[PDB]
Order: structure tokens, then C-alpha cells, then sequence
């Protein structure tokens, strides 16, 4: 399509402490965040962070951003950090891992 | 030090309407070009002309182009009303049309 | 320096089970690994992941995992996965997301 | 689907010394491309040409490197101290000799 235009990472952390103000149980707003990047295009990391399905322009991302501000109003309050990475490529190394321990050779 | 300096451009033209404005005498055009002016400092941009606001490239570029654009700009129905031309410019994904998408989107007022 | 280079991010998932075998406290392997990143030019993030502090070419950065896998030849045993992703700008929108949540204009 | 599909070439050049192999006679010079192709395919690499491989160009184009550099052909004995020259090609990142490289960093047996 458009090569300029790359996937993109989102990546956040937020205060415990801020969020049990919102929620007994901490865990819903993790929760309820997943359930609106997986509905807007980004899918969640079996690390952290929501990655773009598809390359994402920087204006649409931010849409998405300003949407979810704008649902979830108690995120102003709660967010320690909240960051947009451009992915430039990603490389698997699992079964490079389990390669190199395999001492088959020497 | 060398690393970190170079962000690619983030920043938009605007172009209003002057003469949907003269004619309909409902604001002074003066006020809304220093409106505009004052939104681009509260959002960290930088006025490079009449037309043209640039981010200072860095790691805020984004968040300076999300309040310019979609916190003041977009909800000011005098802005959206009267604009000929409005565009977001990004080096690296390229330009587009910020009135066509607003209207397909829904976001501000435009008639 | 050379702008072809980028900084890199390191993320990764490791088996709780796995690990059990080889420490009583699973809380250790991690913190055994975060030493090595931050001794290789890595850095934690508060979110999850390793950041290259500088940008760095991937030949190099290979060379920091296979000395990873040499040195602690359980990752073997214990990933699921493990991925190096060029990053090709890092935004921050924590202020942003907090001026968004004021409600002080209309 | 229309993305997905081009990743930055990943690559290496091999040149033998092929005067000193012969001048030597400590090995056949045949049988050291074979294991050199050999270990291409084990590594997953794409043979161009006799001096030239090449990743597919995937998500797996790093671990194909490691493996072919830096697990099989680094630690050939064989090959590091009989070859004149050898090249980490990254079309994104730029080149490198890899043979200086390897000296400074003690990787391999040179002499």
C-alpha cells in the first residue's frame, strides 16, 4: 500500500493506586482498554503493548486515542505513562533461541 | 549529543475563507486568525506563516498535533465554518484532506 | 550518526512452569536478565520491553542475544516468545491524554 | 493480502582464499562451498551465487543470520582462517567487514 505508513505500538502504564478509586477489582479497566484496541484495530502483545493489525497513519491513530480518552475519562486521571512507537519490523527469535541451546554442533 | 535530533515534519495549512467572511460580516477576520494563533501556542506548535503550523520535532509532536487539530480547532464551528482549505502535512505518511475526513468522520460542524 | 539505524526494542514471554524448574523463585530469572539488558545497552520500560539507549545495527544486536542464550542457556527451555522490533519513532502522550480529560474548553 | 511483503534485504558475501587453499592442500576447496551451502540450507538462507546468500525476507530473516554467522560459519575453523573476505550486507543499515569485526570482537579462529 503506502510504505511510509507503519504499524504502530501503543504501550502504557497506569497507577493501582488511582485506578481503585474507579474499580474494586483493578483488573476490569485492563480489561475494558483491551476490548476497545481489539474493536479499533490493535491487538494485545502476549508481552504488553497494543500492535496495529495493519500499518496505522499517525492521524487515525490518534483518533483512536482521542476516542478512548473521551470513553474512559478516569485515564487523565490514572495514566503514568502512554506512548505511540512506529514499528519499523519485527523479527521473531523463539525457535532461533531454542536453536543456538541445542549444542549439536561442537 | 548527535543522536535524536531529527523528527520527521508534523503540521498543518490552514487557509479560511475571506471572502465567505467579509461578505457575511458575522466575525472580524483579524480575531480569528489571532485565535487561531493563540490555539497554536496553548498546543506547543510553531507558526511558520499565515497558512502554516509545524511541530518543533520531538517526542511531543503528536500530542501537540492531537490538541491543535482535534481538541481546539475542530470543535471552533467559526473555524470550521469558514475554512477554504485545511490540511494535515506529515513528511513520512504523506498529506491529506482534513475537511473531507472530518465530514465522513463526523467530527465538527461544517454547514 | 548513521540515520539507517535504529533504535531497537527486546520483547519477550517466558513459561512459568519452565522457569519453576529452575528457580524456586521465578521472580529471579527476570531480574537475572534485566542486569545483562541493562549491561548491553538496554533499558527497562515502565510498561514492559527492552529499549536500545542509542540506536544499534542488528548485527550487533544478535550479538547481545546469542550472548543472552550462551549465558543463561534455560531461555531455551523457557521462552514462548521472543522478538526484536526496529522502532522508528517513540511519542509520548501522557501530558496529552491528561488535557484531553480537563474539560476546560466548552 | 497487499502488506507484509517487503522486508529490508538481509544478507552476507563470501570470498575464499582460494590460492591459499590450494597453496596449502590442507583441505579440498569443493567440499568447503558444500558445507558452506549445507549450512545455508540448515540456517534458512537463499543461495544468490557462489560468494552470495541471502535472508527470504521475513519475520525470520534475524534468526537466519544468527544461525548461518554466527552459530555455524563463525566457529568453522576451516572457513575463518581461509577466507579474504567476508560481508554482513543490510540494505536498510549498510555493510560491514565482518572479518575485522570478528578479530576485534574474538569471535572465531583467524590464524
Amino acid at each position: 500500500q503506502d510504505p511510509g505508513i507503519n504499524r504502530k505500538a501503543i504501550n502504557f502504564d497506569l497507577s493501582t493506586k488511582s485506578l481503585e478509586k474507579y474499580f474494586k477489582d483493578t483488573r476490569e479497566p485492563y480489561s475494558l482498554i483491551k476490548k476497545f484496541m481489539l474493536e479499533n484495530g490493535f491487538e494485545h502483545r502476549q508481552y504488553s503493548g497494543y500492535t496495529s493489525k495493519e500499518p496505522i497513519n499517525e492521524r487515525r491513530v490518534i483518533r483512536i486515542i482521542n476516542k478512548l480518552t473521551k470513553k474512559f475519562t478516569w485515564l487523565g486521571e490514572c495514566v503514568k505513562e502512554f506512548d505511540i512507537t512506529e514499528i519499523g519490523e519485527q523479527y521473531s527469535l523463539k525457535e532461533t533461541i531454542q536453536d543456538l541451546c541445542a549444542k549439536d554442533f561442537h | 549529543d548527535l543522536e535524536d535530533l531529527a523528527y520527521p515534519l508534523l503540521g498543518t495549512r490552514i487557509v479560511l475563507d475571506e471572502e465567505k467572511i467579509l461578505k457575511e460580516g458575522k466575525y472580524n477576520l483579524e480575531d480569528m486568525y489571532k485565535m487561531i494563533d493563540e490555539y497554536a501556542k496553548e498546543s506547543g506548535m510553531i507558526k511558520i506563516n499565515k497558512e502554516t503550523y509545524h511541530c518543533k520535532g520531538d517526542k511531543y509532536d503528536l500530542g501537540c498535533m492531537t490538541l491543535f487539530i482535534y481538541k481546539y480547532l475542530i470543535d471552533s464551528e467559526w473555524f470550521t465554518k469558514n475554512a477554504k482549505e485545511w490540511i494535515w502535512i506529515s513528511e513520512k505518511e504523506g498529506n491529506s484532506d482534513l475537511i473531507s475526513a472530518s465530514k465522513a468522520e463526523g467530527e465538527g460542524i461544517w454547514e
